[PDB]
């Protein structure tokens, strides 16, 4: 939250379980979209597709984000998008220093 | 329940000088400290409930002072 | 459960991020803007973080709108700045140009 | 803004702590509803209060609301009934001010209204905060002024006998870190006009 | 600084008793008054700022050696903190205090045949504020009562209604009127909070602001510097 | 030759020279701020069915509680605000309010007395002089929109000289029929409906042909530094109220339809930059006066 | 012997280098020694207006 | 801006201000007017002695 | 000046320095030139899409 340049990543198992999907959806909901990269976004979509839809990682490889979103929406999964975080405007009182 | 109040809270005193020349009627509602720099209305609300407690009007009541008389 | 814990406990974390930011001088913050990185979190740690989301009170820290500990911690950097310039000039005068 | 969030969080905790202290404001029936999920009673009430902020729900005005509102209005409007006032006047003895003479008090400290003009000129008015920081107070009190922008608590004891009407303590205290007005307590005495001793005092 | 700081009639009259006429007058030639000039105010405008030099600017200006020049110098000192340049007044009048010049017959100065309307016009009474107007009328009343011209003082006040409203309420011969007077006459004083170190458009406004800003420093650091010179010397 | 000039530019009376220091300017800014809170509190009092918000606002403004039997004048602040307005208009005003009152009222709120942090546009047309030859009749009507009507009864075409001063920034000049206008020592262009001119670049000449009269409409804009809280809608309303209330009834003064005419007339004096700052402070005082009087009518 | 401003001046027989170094050190420390009133003025500029 | 603020504060008795051109304060005003006075007698004397 | 510095930072994407005049930065530059482009066809229209 303090530094925009930092990022959040994950690594799931070859066969995702219900916890892997739970972890993936918790990140896309309650973490800044500026922290999750495009490549991490596709991986989070892929691990959800492998569990919710009957498919393996090799099949969903070379699949674009739009195709993965269509696959999950048809199955009935609505959590397929990233959410941006609002910027809170902060000031530090000067005291002896000039202030920031 | 509905409480019944027998007497009326006049809250009055009479002060007269020793020689008797001067007298006055004073109503004593108490002393309430007030702090400056903060909102007065918020302090008034706290003192309002205490004032109502002193006068016995906080809870629902009906006045019966009809029998307080002589002939 | 994740959403309910998130909505109930977002105020404490928003205040916590502010308090941490107030401990950093402007010069140090500008330098950290150059660096970059990515943090890898195990899926079990992330889900457990939101599920068991502790509440941060941080009420006794503030006296009115002033945080004494943060204000005093920022001030000691001014003493450090004075020492850095004092030490650098004294070494330059005592040793002069250095040859190896 | 970070300031607004910090202010909201601190104020909310103060309300919750005060509400749940001694006898709780909220009955046990509402606590059971708010603790169904598993959160504690304090936490469940705290989240509900945050949601209600900005509500447009109409709330009926019960009789005890009106009674307290009526008393609060009279508290502000009629301050002298309850022992506090909004302004005071400090004058030297040699300056003659018009005072209330209905009660027959010797050197009565009461006036019908604080004078707008004395000796043809408007009385200087100084706020308490400005007066506290004044370092030339010795020159100012020579002429006389009116202290305002503060609430002054005062008490008086009416004495039946005759004597010098004086204050219990000194008027002001002068320190390095500002000035202040000491607590006001009046000893008011009834007046015999032909007592030469008490007149000279 | 000291004269402008006095805020009561008692303090002003006490100060004039202890102050010699040397402090009222100045030894700097200055410039001729009543001149349309262009001054530099780079705080606000790039162009030069017009103004008119006056006797109440706070800066020494040339004055004549007649009785009117001496009176005008005294009034300027009371209302602006600085007097005018009257050449070779003489040691006899310099040792006398300001009040004796205003309210005594031993100075050898004939202050009769004085026109208050002409003096007020020369001092730009239309430009001075309430406190400066009040101080000027105090000097006029002292001069009028000493020479037995109380009628001419009343005639002057009748012609000038705005000055009549704010006329001082004291009588020069009576002490009771002086002690009970409640006028406020402090041009400068220590203010609550502070005042910004910024310039003003007018010559009078900027010079007056320079007196207010420097009063705080003058208040703290004057006792020792004055004492060093005062020690081992005889007062005039 | 005949000379025609704008009515509102003739004989600008001297403005007052008091209450222009930093302390007095802070008082005017405080008065405007407290007057705005007075209007807002009355609206909140009407909405919430409680007089608590209005009591707090009136207590701060007037240093006394409102009373049902007494009248709501506004206290000492109302008297001081009226007195300073009188002093600003003319130099013959009494200027009676003392400094100790000014300082005590500026301490109620903490607002800077800066009067140069913004600007405002005043759409008054300064026509200093319109020189006309014999047989040609020129009439200037209006201030916000100046219509100049000229016709020549002579045999040949005439030259009419226009002077718009050196203060206005731009003047847009529209005629009823296409006409030719050019600067001094410049070729005359083809007739056209509209002209955009900077008043600084010398006098202008318009060729007047013989025949039907030519009516030319002028519009000008001038930028004057004003405080941030300046509001032309409120200032103009306050100007009318003060004139209606007799605050401007002082001998040997001129009167103006609106505030913009007043500020441009004083700008065009012999040394007009002196009066602009005093006029600007008067405008902010009128804005405070308008808000206070609407909340507390008398 | 006393100086005009009350300081005491010592005239002694001393070395050229020892005098040069010692008096230069004095002048360097002296420009950082100021009156209390001047110190208060500098402090007042740093703190807020009130 | 630390070196400039210290020098400007000593020069102008005020710190540099945002949303306000820095011209030098009262020191700049006094210096500009005395330069004008030096050139000609016709130029006025405006700066007081205090 | 905190509320203004905070608002100017959002408008101009920079924290102003004391000496440098505040004008709005890139947002002011883009807005001023786009205004010119709307008025007439002959306007340069030199604002990039990025």
């Amino acid at each position: 939250c303090m530094f925009k340049q930092f990022r959040i990543g994950m690594t799931y198992a070859l066969d995702p379980n219900i916890m892997d999907v739970a972890a993936a959806t918790c990140m896309l909901l309650f973490r800044p979209a500026q922290s999750i990269s495009d490549e991490q976004y596709r991986y989070c979509l892929q691990t959800m597709a492998v569990f919710l839809t009957n498919t393996t990682y090799d099949i969903v490889n070379n699949d674009t984000i739009d195709v993965l979103k269509m696959k999950l929406r048809n199955q009935g999964w609505p959590f397929v998008e990233r959410y941006n975080a609002v910027e809170i405007d902060m000031s530090v009182e000067p005291l002896r220093s000039p202030g920031q | 329940e509905l409480i019944k109040v027998p007497t009326i809270p006049h809250n009055l005193v009479l002060i007269q000088s020793d020689n008797g020349k001067h007298a006055l009627i004073k109503e004593d509602l108490g002393q309430w400290p007030v702090e400056t720099g903060i909102s007065l209305v918020n302090q008034a609300g706290v003192f309002a409930v205490q004032l109502a407690n002193k006068l016995g009007i906080d809870k629902p009541f009906v006045l019966d002072a009809g029998s307080n008389y002589f002939t | 459960a994740c959403r309910d814990k998130t909505s109930a406990n977002w105020r404490g974390y928003s205040v916590l991020v502010s308090r941490y930011r107030s401990l950093i001088p402007n010069e140090l913050f500008e330098s950290l803007r150059n660096i970059s990185g990515e943090y890898n979190i195990n899926p079990q740690d992330e889900h457990s973080f939101f599920f068991a989301l502790a509440q941060i009170n941080a009420d006794d820290e503030f006296i009115g709108a002033i945080d004494k500990e943060s204000a005093e911690y920022l001030d000691e950097y001014a003493t450090l700045a004075r020492d850095i310039s004092n030490s650098l000039t004294l070494v330059k005068a005592a040793f002069g140009p250095l040859e190896r | 803004t970070s300031g607004s969030i910090i202010n909201h969080a601190n104020n909310l905790n103060k309300v919750i702590n005060h509400v749940f202290a001694d006898k709780p404001l909220i009955s046990e029936t509402m606590l059971k509803i708010l603790t169904i999920d598993g959160t504690t009673g304090k936490d469940g009430y705290r989240n509900w209060l945050d949601k209600l902020v900005g509500h447009n729900y109409p709330v009926y005005v019960e009789p005890v609301v009106n009674i307290m509102n009526f008393i609060s209005a009279r508290f502000v409007a009629d301050s002298s009934y309850f022992g506090y006032t909004n302004e005071i006047m400090i004058m030297p003895n040699h300056i003659n001010v018009p005072v209330d003479d209905r009660f027959g008090f010797r050197d009565s400290p009461f006036c019908t209204s604080l004078p707008r003009t004395i000796m043809g000129n408007d009385v200087r008015r100084i706020s308490y905060n400005v007066f506290s920081m004044m370092e030339d107070i010795d020159d100012v009190i020579s002429e006389g002024f009116i202290l305002y922008d503060a609430y002054f608590n005062f008490s008086y004891d009416i004495m039946t006998t005759d004597g010098v009407t004086r204050l219990k303590e000194d008027i002001l205290i002068v320190t390095d870190t500002g000035n202040d007005i000491k607590p006001i307590h009046f000893y008011i005495y009834f007046e015999n006009r032909n007592d030469k001793k008490l007149r000279y005092e | 600084m000291d004269v402008l700081s006095k805020g009561s009639l008692k303090e002003l009259l006490a100060h004039l008793e202890k102050t010699p006429l040397e402090e009222a007058i100045s030894y700097r030639i200055g410039t001729v008054p009543y001149q349309n000039v262009l001054i530099s105010r780079n705080e606000y405008y790039n162009q030069l700022y017009p103004d008119t030099t006056s006797l109440i600017d706070g800066v020494s200006r040339e004055g004549q050696r007649n009785v009117n020049g001496l009176i005008m110098s005294i009034i300027s000192y009371v209302v602006s903190g600085s007097g005018h340049y009257i050449p070779n007044i003489g040691f006899m009048l310099l040792r006398r205090s300001i009040l004796d010049i205003l309210t005594k017959h031993d100075t050898g100065l004939v202050t009769n045949n004085l026109n208050y309307g002409i003096i007020a016009r020369n001092l730009t009474v239309s430009k001075m504020n309430c406190e400066q107007r009040k101080r000027m009328l105090i000097c006029f009343k002292l001069l009028a009562y000493k020479d037995g011209n109380q009628n001419d003082y009343e005639i002057y006040l009748n012609q000038n209604i705005p000055l009549k409203q704010i006329a001082p309420n004291f009588i020069p011969g009576d002490m009771r009127t002086v002690i009970h007077n409640q006028d406020q006459l402090a041009i400068v004083g220590i203010p609550a909070y502070r005042l910004t170190q910024s310039t003003e458009l007018s010559i009078r406004d900027d010079n007056a602001k320079s007196y207010k800003l420097g009063y705080v420093d003058w208040y703290n650091s004057n006792s020792f510097l004055r004492e060093r010179s005062e020690f081992n010397l005889i007062r005039l | 030759a005949n000379r025609a000039t704008s009515a509102f530019l003739d004989n600008p009376h001297p403005v007052g020279v008091n209450y222009v220091d930093e302390g007095s300017r802070q008082f005017v800014a405080v008065a405007e701020l407290l007057a705005s809170k007075l209007i807002d509190s009355s609206r909140e009092s009407d909405e919430s069915n409680s007089d608590v918000p209005f009591v707090q606002a009136y207590s701060k403004f007037a240093d006394d509680n409102p009373r049902h039997l007494r009248v709501k004048t506004g206290g000492k602040m109302a008297n001081a605000l009226t007195n300073v307005i009188r002093s600003y208009y003319s130099i013959n005003a009494p200027a009676i309010v003392p400094q100790v009152e000014i300082d005590r009222l500026a301490s109620k709120a903490t607002v800077s007395g800066d009067m140069y942090n913004s600007y405002a546009i005043f759409n008054s047309v300064p026509i200093v002089e319109v020189l006309s030859p014999a047989r040609t009749t020129v009439s200037i009507v209006g201030s916000d929109r100046a219509d100049v009507t000229m016709l020549n009864t002579g045999a040949g075409a005439a030259n009419i000289t226009f002077n718009f001063g050196q203060i206005a920034e731009t003047v847009i000049l529209k005629g009823s029929v296409p006409f030719q206008l050019a600067r001094l020592n410049q070729p005359m262009p083809a007739a056209r409906f509209t002209y955009k001119l900077r008043p600084l670049d010398g006098p202008f000449i318009v060729v007047l042909p013989v025949g039907n009269p030519l009516v030319i409409s002028a519009t000008a804009a001038t930028r004057i530094q004003v405080p941030l809280a300046f509001n032309k809608a409120l200032v103009e309303s306050g100007f009318q109220t003060a004139m209606n209330d007799g605050l401007f009834d002082i001998q040997n003064v001129n009167y103006y339809s609106s505030f913009d005419e007043f500020i441009i007339s004083q700008y065009h004096a012999q040394d007009g930059i002196n009066r602009v700052s005093t006029c600007v402070i008067l405008g902010l005082a009128l804005q405070a006066y308008d808000q206070m009087r609407r909340a507390l009518p008398v | 012997y006393p100086d005009a401003d009350g300081n005491d001046v010592s005239i002694i027989f001393s070395g050229a280098m020892s005098h040069a170094i010692f008096t230069y050190a004095q002048s360097q420390w002296n420009k950082n020694i100021i009156k209390l009133d001047d110190y208060i003025r500098e402090i007042t500029l740093t703190v807020p207006k009130q």
